[PDB]
RNA sequence: GCUACCUAAGAACAGCUAAAAGAGCACACCCGUCUAUGUAGCAAAAUAGUGGGAAGAUUUAUAGGUAGAGGCGACAAACCUA
RNA sequence: GCCUGUUUACCAAAAACAUCACCUCUAGCAUCACCAGUAUUAGAGGCACCGCCU
RNA sequence: UUAAUUUAUUAAUGCAAACAACCUGCAUUAAAAAUUUCGGUUGGGGCG
């Protein structure tokens, strides 16, 4: 069954008129005339060229034609991929090893209460009203709205910690910031295109988590597979496109190690917006993106296992259910499923705030829920706090 | 009248296609249909018949993941999402197919008969005869065209040279190329013959636009011998 | 109840009697030729 | 080959026996022609044993062309015409596979046109009455019409009893015998009768004695000689 | 450009009772049961009261379509510029 | 008359029309309606929900 | 409408034409329609 009907499909053009079909002679058409009139030959007009560039009426040439075209396919993964596996799919495409809850090492940084910010849950309750209900002066702001502003006040809460922690100067919250990173898994040549936004670069690189004993363990581990769904559904398979790994900025760039992307599923449409376990593994991805480039700008486009292993942290919101994730790259050399592997702690679907009501529901004239958030749960605010001071 | 088909699309694709109305109007304007019209505002999920339909450059059978099933607005049978190697495709439902479960796609007339499990799809010379069928080709590659309905099974009644005898579920024998590819199992929505309607309001917005007022009451013309006995007076 | 048969909007006014579509075909181009001929001011609408 | 033919024939229900019988009923047929027809006839779906039956009483059958073969068995499949709906059929009126398409074409269009028999009705019609093929039209429609007008006899009993099986001389002499008798009554505009009519069964179906017995209870003395004058008037009227 | 139906993409539906309703009461809104006025009238079908529906088969703005040996019609032979 | 609804704009709003439900007839099928549908479907029509006895 | 006259038009078939189908010509059968009419006396109505 082909697809799109004979009436839609371009019209053929007439047949010519008989008198083209006949050596000797010439045609009369109305191409003297400059118009058309149904009693002479329609002319054959040659194709026409502009002869010059106008770049408003610009005709590409064809995709082969292109510079960097190339036989072989490329897999791209942008900020708008859904994977169909998810978790798995980016675990496999990263060799990767799954780990639940985030490490020690960062939780251990609010269990002191010198880290804990005075009067903490209050800030926390008034950033999360500001950013659901007294943004605007719409009764009832959008996700698009309060999505990407309660993560940037978050981050300023987070921020305001600078008088215990100095260290927190040698850092800043960079916007529009774009990484690319290429690797091979099984012959595939997998491109990440990182855009996303709100990349927290710092002056210092992030401390590694895993010990060289628990990278060589992950050896052991078997790269979860999922049949017959391939590792490429849902990434971009593109002919046309360049091998660079770039890291975003110039080089000499202040800030040059990545901390931590914030990546934000503002989108008002449920279908738009990317299911829990696909913003996971765009988390996973993007991390082992600029992870890869980092690696790759610092020790040479090698394939080997990272001597220092790089750290990425991530945390991936829908602006009430985060998803926290710490991906240490230990190793370059992808093509190969066996041998260490890059580790990602996952910590899923801590939900800020089960609920918010912007209007108080009234039944029979009686207030059951007051207006504000109902199920405020501070732990994910702890753990926001955690990966924010990691590295200080 | 400036009317273009809606089913202008060219690419196959996952996404629902927004689709026009007709209201049983031709290109022309005219009523050509009566009793369509109205109805809730529908999207177009553009089914994959062609249920052996290797991927590009691969051939042979092949597997694939029900990813989930749904109700289509546009079928009495419910629509399955299924992924395979790197694509995805809509596709009929059977009675017990379930998300997650794994689905066969051959092209292989074994010389044994293949273990007929639901939801597969394998050439009619391939399957054991008795074993109930649906999206069945009427040519070989040609495309599922008939029990495509919700609930709805043929049976593989004969298989003799590489001519298979079909039982339609309007009980009428056809005959197809064994080579043509047909599903195992029954379509999907089995109960859809005990839905009630309940009220006209459901209808209209099913789409179906109230019968005509008018009483309508052809006849057997006498032959001249017998036009004498038409109507004897009581 | 009756009488405001007339409801104006100009769209409606050139998509119907307007001079594009009365050349559209040769009933209205010969509408327009009668037109001319009797000295009509308006030709079309 | 003989040892193809043989193991696609003890396939398809075929037994050894019937093989053989087939094969010594082949009048200078090619055995691939014997093949080919036989799995027309299993495909419409007729028994084995009704098949070799069929060819034993009409060798001609085997001679057909095969593309007249298939265009025919696919025309009885549309009708409905198949496995034991087309065994007796074939029984009683083996020709129809020789018989013009045309032919068997205004037969169901004078059936459903003409007599407004449903599909299914007509369907039942050539199962139960296979001679009517052989009967020519006009005089079918008269029969039929002579059950509807006449006789008040509609369609859903016109097809239970099967009205269409007897011929038309023998329908007229015993319902206009009854009807001058008394015994009859075509039914009035709104379709009552004074007494209610014998049925169609105790009409047609039983034998003369029966029906001169049970129904008519006149004598077989009464009932030639009435024979003998409705043929004369039909002679005269013609 | 009215009206019958339809197509595309829009919009409206207070409050109370119930609970997810071709539910009840009742605004806006749509209609037009009965009475009265009016009858060259405010009006070539209106006004006042009364009344039916009023989250639905609802109402409705915009653009487009179906044209007369035709259209459209939940048939009234209704409507298709009084 | 099952019901909610529809109708003779401008003398008839109804027991009339429609209506879920049930019943009858027709059709084995692709690229402009039906339908990007396939007999549990689609069209034509009768009657009027449901429920009972025979 | 079982009033009269038609099949111009569609759908089928048959025969020609041409090489199974399509197209054309001629027939037949239906569907659909098209044109036209509906005498006189007998208070009306029925049967006359
Ligand atoms: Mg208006
Ligand atoms: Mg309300
Ligand atoms: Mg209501
Ligand atoms: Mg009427
Ligand atoms: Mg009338
Ligand atoms: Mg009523
Ligand atoms: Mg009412
Ligand atoms: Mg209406
Ligand atoms: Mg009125
Ligand atoms: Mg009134």
């Amino acid at each position: 069954y082909e697809w799109g009907v004979r009436s839609t499909r371009k019209s053929e053009p007439p047949p010519l008129d008989r008198v083209y079909e006949i050596p000797g002679l010439e045609p009369i058409t109305f191409a003297g005339k400059m118009h058309f009139v149904p009693w002479l030959a329609r002319p054959i007009f040659p194709p026409w060229d502009r002869g010059y560039k106008d770049p408003r009426f610009y005709r590409s040439p064809p995709l082969h034609e292109h510079p960097l075209y190339k036989d072989q396919a490329c897999y791209i993964f942008h900020h708008r991929c859904r994977l169909l596996e998810g978790v798995k799919q980016a675990l496999w495409l990263t060799k990767t090893k799954l780990i639940e809850g985030l490490p020690e090492k960062v939780l251990s940084l609010v269990d002191d209460p010198r880290n804990h910010i005075e009067n903490q849950d209050e800030c926390v309750l008034n950033v999360i009203s500001h950013a659901r209900l007294w943004q605007t002066t719409e009764e009832i702001p959008k996700r698009e709205t309060y999505c990407p502003v309660i993560v940037d006040n978050l981050i300023q809460l987070c921020k305001s910690q600078i008088l215990k922690h100095p260290s927190l100067a040698r850092r800043i919250c960079v916007q529009n910031s774009t990484f690319s990173a290429t690797w091979n898994r099984e012959s595939l040549l997998l491109q990440v295109r990182g855009s996303g936004g709100a990349r927290l670069s710092t002056k210092d690189p992030l401390p590694t988590i895993a010990s060289r004993e628990e990278i060589e363990a992950t050896k052991n581990h078997v790269l979860e597979t999922f049949y017959p769904i391939s590792p490429i559904i849902d990434l971009h398979e593109c002919n046309i496109y360049d091998v660079k790994n770039d890291t975003g900025f110039q080089e000499g760039y202040p800030y040059p190690y990545p901390h931590t992307l914030y990546l934000l599923d503002k989108a008002n449409l449920r279908p738009h917006r990317l299911q829990p376990d696909q913003l996971r593994a765009k988390m996973i991805l993007f991390a082992f993106g600029s992870a890869l480039a980092q690696a790759r700008l610092l020790y040479g486009n090698d394939a080997k296992v990272l001597e220092q292993p790089v750290v990425v942290q991530s945390v991936g919101t829908d602006g009430r259910v985060f998803h926290f994730l710490v991906f240490q790259l230990n190793t370059t050399d992808l093509d190969c499923n066996e041998g260490v592997k890059n580790l990602a702690w996952v910590d899923s679907d801590q939900l800020l705030y089960q609920h918010f009501w912007c209007l108080p529901v009234i039944k029979k004239r009686v207030v059951v829920e007051p207006v504000g958030p109902v199920g405020f749960k501070p732990e994910t605010f702890r753990k926001f706090l955690a990966l924010y001071l990691h590295g200080a | 009248a400036n009317f273009v088909s809606w089913k202008s699309r060219t690419k196959y694709t996952i996404t629902p296609v927004k689709m026009r109305k007709s209201g049983g109007r031709d290109h022309t304007g005219r009523i050509r249909v009566h009793g369509i019209g109205g109805g809730h505002k529908q999207r177009y999920r553009m089914i994959d018949f062609l249920r052996f339909r290797p991927e590009e450059t691969k051939s042979g059978p092949f597997e694939e993941k029900v990813i989930q099933v749904r109700y289509d607005p546009c079928r009495s049978a419910d629509i399955a999402l299924v992924a395979g190697g790197s694509r995805k495709r809509w596709i009929i439902a059977t009675e017990n197919m379930q998300a997650g479960d794994t689905i066969l796609n051959s092209n292989h007339i074994g010389r044994m008969a293949v273990a007929a499990r639901e939801g597969d799809a394998h050439p009619l010379g391939a399957l054991p005869v008795g074993t109930l069928i649906n999206n069945v080709e009427s040519e070989p590659g040609r495309g599922a065209q008939y029990i495509r309905a919700a609930g709805t099974c043929g049976v593989l009644l004969r298989k003799v040279n590489g001519t298979a005898i079909i039982q339609l579920p309007s009980k009428r024998q056809m005959q197809v190329l064994e080579t043509c590819v047909a599903t195992v199992g029954r379509v999907s929505n089995v109960d859809h013959n005990k839905r009630v309607i309940g009220k006209a309001g459901r209808n209209r917005w099913l789409g179906k636009r109230p019968n005509s007022g008018r009483w309508h009451r052809r006849k057997i013309r006498p032959l001249p011998p017998m036009k004498s006995y038409v109507k004897l007076p009581s | 109840a009756r009488g405001n048969e007339y409801q104006p909007s100009n769209i409606k006014r050139k998509n119907k009697h307007g001079w594009v579509r009365r050349l559209s075909t040769p009933a209205g181009v010969q509408v327009i030729l009668r037109r001319m001929l009797k000295g009509r001011k308006s030709l079309s609408h | 080959e003989l040892e193809r033919v043989m193991s696609s024939l003890l396939d398809m229900g075929f037994s050894n026996a019937h093989i053989n019988e087939l094969l010594s009923v082949r009048r200078g047929a090619s055995l691939q022609q014997l093949l080919d027809i036989i799995s027309e006839f299993i495909l419409l779906g007729l028994n084995p044993e009704p098949v070799c039956v069929v060819l034993k009483k009409s060798p001609q059958l085997l001679k057909l062309p095969i593309m007249q073969m298939r265009k025919r068995s696919s025309y009885l499949q549309k009708l409905g015409l198949g496995e034991g709906k087309l065994k007796r059929v074939l029984y009683c009126c083996p020709e129809i596979f020789t018989m013009r398409q045309q032919d068997i074409n205004d037969t169901v269009r004078l059936l459903k046109e003409k007599c407004l028999f449903t599909v299914q009705q007509v369907t039942k019609i050539l199962h139960s009455c296979p001679s009517v093929l052989r009967e020519d039209l006009g005089q079918l429609e008269y029969k039929f019409q002579y059950a509807y007008f006449r006789m008040g006899i509609k369609h859903p009993d016109i097809v239970k009893s099967e009205y269409l099986q007897y011929s038309l001389t023998k329908i007229k002499q015993r319902h206009i015998y009854l009807e001058r008798l008394g015994r009859y009554q075509t039914p009035d505009k709104k379709g009552q009768t004074q007494i209610p009519n014998p049925l169609l069964k105790d009409i047609l179906r039983v034998s003369e004695a029966e029906f001169l017995a049970r129904t008519a209870c006149t004598s077989v003395e009464e009932f030639q000689v009435f024979k003998k004058l409705l043929a004369r008037e039909e002679e005269e009227s013609e």
